[PDB]
RNA sequence: CGCAAGGCUGAAAAAUUGACGGAAGGGCACCACCAGGGGUGGAGCCUGCGCGCGCGCUACACUGACAGAGCCAGCGAGUACUCCCUUGGCCGAGAGGCCCGGGUAAACUCUGUCGUGCUGAGGAAUCCCUAGUAAGCGCAAGUCAUCAGCUUGCGUUGAUUACGUCCCUGCCCUUUGUACACACCGCCCGUCGCUACUACCGAU
């Protein structure tokens, strides 16, 4: 099995830098297909290379397809994007406090689909290999500073990203008397992003919509009665998790049910939760002059 | 200030504030070391009063001196001679008159002035392979030590 | 219950949501609040605006619960740190 | 340009050294000083992330011929105190023979 | 935050991916399992539809049958 | 590619077509069919046989020793010993290529890492 | 540069597809039952959150104290690491450097010496927990966010009791679809909407 993970891990990452190459060449493949239909001359360069007429003949449709949308990019996620039911487990660090495992379990309550697992006495790497051989989708580790948790590490798996990020301003749901609150309803939620506009917030709004099971997609935008809400100002993901009625065709009431975050990322690695040398995809700049003042997200 | 306890990233800084109000009012400035290093003043030290936990770009080394470049602004003096020259004016002196006439010395600082640096050629230590790792790579890149 | 369910039961006892009532169930309501009401709904299906202990009172004292806003308090704060 | 400056406008910036209350502790490190710490920080990395990477991705059944004309790194339980993650090398000499031996010693 | 929440649920637009058929590439009509010029590119389609099944075949048993 | 380029069957074969390729690991993307233009070479077959993807994965020295100890019996793909040098392993089943079970070049292999286990 | 760029105005629907339920039957849950275990809450310290609250830390004796004997780990190597500040004296024209004072485990096992002695294990509640899990123990690191009033790893020792049931508290779902043989079941129920037609009532 472990073979099989490395092989397939390697066989990922030279995929990729095939597809960089490609990317590079059908940017000028583009303009050949663009100037033959609508004949608007094009550069020398482009129309004088052999070996590119020669292989376009062969690669017009996946550019077609491509334009389309009949087809979906080489990634972690398109693989089993809506086919499976993403199993996700939530661990603490090491010896927990009592608040830290009590907001663990609530946030395994946000996930319909997830489960929660004592640490004890349990070896990172053990935990990342029991993970691949149970084959589950993701697994999230907790910090706490004083009962007051303070990460996140949200890692998928076989070989997925990790996404660590800081938490700020958490209000538990362990904090509100059981006459107010009550047991959380698990139907499958519906998911808002709001405020992800570069590739790089495509690609936290990825790794973090697939961590939810997917939709039935016949009634959904009447059906379901839950909803968690992601939106991000000055690149701090905050994240609040509510339930709502919908008293009229034109009103609606909601009531928070779940716990608030405010979560900032800081490290985005292309490669699971033991490998502490992966290769970054991006990391929270500081100690920089302008890392303050650029924006990513 | 100077450094204290010196981890890899984060470093406690002692002689620079005098409490931790200082420290609080302090906090999240952007300090640096005399080498380049930037960093941010993280958290005010609880049990040395006036110390303080700031995490640096890099390691740090204990010769080193980390300081905090503040801007303190400075009025001019509200100071007017008429320069009544036909009736009579007094004239204020210059600093060095005033020094050779009251008998004072000019402040000079021995850690303020220059002096030649005598550097030694910097010469790193080898390489030092981990037991375990190097007990477990393969046979092609196996390290052969006699 | 759930807090789902019990939103729920509430506007039913408000009538906000139930059942679309006939012409003869109107002429009973005009034959025959509800604000003031809905305040107390929308401010206690929302508890994360307010900071409460979940133990309660630790020795019972009888003689004759929203401890804090941090969220108005904070609001406040830094509208006296703009003046 | 480089004509349109003085000499005062050439004049080099002079270096401040450690204080004298505080030359025990070796030399004020500088930005150049520490480029060269840097260096070789980076560069020790490169070779063990390299390393820790060759280590990971190692087939447990790989097959060597000189594995049957070298000694393995062993463990800590097989080599003993004496363990080191290198493989010991050949200091050259050998076991001698008895002939060769009475030779040397008639020699002696 | 509360009347985005409020504007999306309302005007409901969610970013929930949503579940898709398994055999969406095969089956794309979606068709139930229980009881139920021109002519040159058909020609070349059921052309291509018989190189295909002949050199999946080789193919899978130049493998040996691991596919 | 003869066909025209907006084809349902065109797109679907092309899929096809590139998946069992990269599944068999003689192309090594998936999203080009110059790949099958001039990609797709008896020396890509070649290099899928058994004796040249065990040099690969260093489960020999050399293709000649490979292709020698293969012929003596050591290497079993799977469950079963292969004594054929030309068994062609997929991508799938480089994952299972290993040694036989009472393998003399197994207890080499653990005789120099100092586990050899005679149980 | 041109259009946008002229105020019956003065803040707080759709529906033959819709709105809300009920009854029966399933599935699941240490936010449920059942059996146990462990926190917090009593005294002191303090981060944090808004004098209060918890989260950690410490003290509180049979599981004792003293003296011996024996025997066990794993992660950890950037010419790099240092706990203060001072009384004196040395060599110091002067700045300093010296010297002397003051403030690779724990555990475990075995063998002896003494014997409960301000020398007292936490109420109501509330929360968490089902196998290398609860709990004890130390060692190491300090990785661009968080964290020294601590954080995260790493090894060591390692149980009791459930592992059944939807009876309580709930949550999800069936009563439409999604496949065909055997085999089984056999028109779930209410209050309204909407549409089509039919006739009624009374002003214009």
């Amino acid at each position: 099995m472990l073979r099989k993970q490395a092989r397939q891990r390697r066989d990922y990452l030279y995929r990729r830098a095939l597809l960089l190459r490609d990317a590079e060449i059908a940017e000028k493949r583009a303009k050949l297909r663009a100037a033959l239909a609508s004949g608007k001359p094009l550069d020398p360069k482009i129309a004088n290379d052999k070996e590119l007429r020669k292989d376009f003949d062969y690669d017009v449709s996946r550019d077609i397809a491509k334009e389309q949308g009949e087809i979906d990019i080489d990634d972690e996620y398109s693989e089993l994007s809506g086919i499976v039911d993403p199993r996700v487990l939530v661990t603490t660090s090491r010896d927990p406090s009592s608040r830290l495992m009590a907001f663990s379990k609530e946030i395994r309550l946000m996930f319909p689909t997830a489960i929660r697992l004592n640490r004890g006495n349990l070896i990172l790497p053990d935990l990342v290999m029991s993970a691949q051989r149970e084959r589950l989708s993701d697994i999230i580790l907790l910090h706490e500073h004083r009962g007051t948790p303070t990460a996140i590490t949200i890692s998928h798996f076989p070989h997925g990203p990790t996404l660590m990020a800081s938490l700020h301003n958490v209000v538990l749901r362990a904090d509100i008397p059981k006459s107010i609150k009550g047991t959380v309803s698990e139907s499958y939620p519906h998911l808002i992003f709001e405020g992800f506009r570069t590739p790089l917030g495509q690609r936290v709004v990825k790794i973090l919509k697939h961590l939810f099971p997917p939709r039935d997609p016949t009634n959904n935008a009447k059906s379901g009665n839950r909803v968690i809400t992601f939106v991000n100002q000055d690149d701090c993901i905050e994240v609040r998790h509510h339930v709502y009625v919908r008293t009229n065709y034109n009103s609606v009431e909601l009531s928070e049910v779940g716990p608030r975050f405010t979560m900032r990322p800081f490290s985005i690695t292309m490669g699971t939760l033991e490998n502490k040398d992966a290769d970054v995809e991006w990391h929270l700049s500081q100690y920089t002059r302008t890392g303050r003042k650029k924006n990513y997200f | 200030g100077t450094p204290w306890k010196i981890f890899k990233n984060t470093a406690f800084i002692k002689d620079m504030f005098n409490s931790s109000l200082e420290i609080a009012k302090f906090e999240g400035a952007a300090i640096r070391t005399v080498s380049g290093i930037r960093g941010q003043i993280k958290r005010a030290l609880s049990k040395p009063e006036g110390y303080f936990r700031a995490t640096f770009e890099d390691k740090i080394l204990l010769s080193d001196i980390v300081i905090l470049k503040a801007w303190y602004p400075v009025k001019p003096k509200q100071f007017y001679n008429p320069a009544t020259n036909l009736i009579g004016w007094q004239s204020m002196r210059l600093t060095g008159e005033i020094r050779r006439a009251e008998n004072i010395p000019t402040p000079q600082n021995p850690n303020s002035t220059y002096r030649k640096i005598e550097r030694p050629e910097r010469h790193f230590n080898p390489l030092r392979v981990p037991k375990n790792l190097a007990a477990e790579l393969p046979f092609k890149s196996q390290i052969v030590q006699t | 219950g759930s807090q789902l369910k019990r939103l729920k039961a509430s506007l039913r006892e408000q009538g906000l949501i139930g059942p679309q009532k006939s012409k003869k169930q109107k002429r009973q309501n005009a034959n025959d609040q509800k604000a003031e009401a809905l305040k107390s709904i929308r401010e206690q299906f929302n508890p994360f605006q307010f900071k409460t202990n979940a133990r309660g009172p630790k020795f019972e004292v009888t003689t004759n619960v929203i401890k804090g806003r941090p969220e108005l308090s904070r609001a406040r704060s830094e509208e006296k740190r703009r003046q | 340009m480089s004509s349109l400056r003085h000499a005062i406008q050439r004049r080099a910036h002079k270096e401040r050294a450690q204080p004298l209350e505080r030359q025990r502790l070796g030399i004020l490190e500088k930005k150049k000083d520490y480029r060269l710490r840097a260096r070789d920080y980076k560069k020790k990395q490169a070779v063990l992330k390299s390393l820790r990477q060759k280590a990971a991705e190692r087939n447990e059944d790989e097959f060597y011929f000189g594995m049957m004309s070298r000694k393995g790194p062993g463990s800590a339980l097989t080599r003993g105190k004496g363990f080191t993650g290198t493989v010991d090398g050949d200091r050259g000499n050998k076991a001698l023979s008895v002939e060769t031996v009475r030779l040397l010693k008639t020699q002696d | 935050i509360e009347e985005l929440i409020k504007r999306r649920i309302l005007a409901g637009e969610f970013d929930e991916v949503l579940r898709r058929r398994p055999d969406m590439f095969g089956n794309p009509h979606g068709v139930r399992r229980g009881l139920v010029a021109d002519e040159k590119l058909r020609r070349d389609e059921e052309e291509i539809k018989r190189m295909w099944k002949e050199i999946s075949a080789k193919l899978d048993a130049l493998s040996s049958w691991h596919y | 590619s003869l066909l025209p380029p907006d084809n349902e069957v065109r797109r679907k074969h092309e899929t096809l077509l590139l998946d069992k390729l990269y599944d068999m690991g003689i192309l090594s993307t998936k999203a080009k069919l110059s790949a099958v233009e001039h990609n797709v070479t008896v020396s890509a077959f070649a290099r899928r046989r058994l004796p040249v993807v065990m040099t690969r994965l260093r489960m020999a020295e050399t293709v000649q020793a490979a292709t020698k100890l293969i012929e003596q019996g050591h290497v079993r793909v799977g469950v079963e010993e292969v004594r054929d040098p030309a068994f062609l392993v997929t991508r799938n089943m480089e994952d299972f290529v290993t040694w036989t079970v009472g393998s003399k070049i197994k207890q080499n292999i653990m005789k120099y890492r100092d586990k050899l286990d005679d149980f």
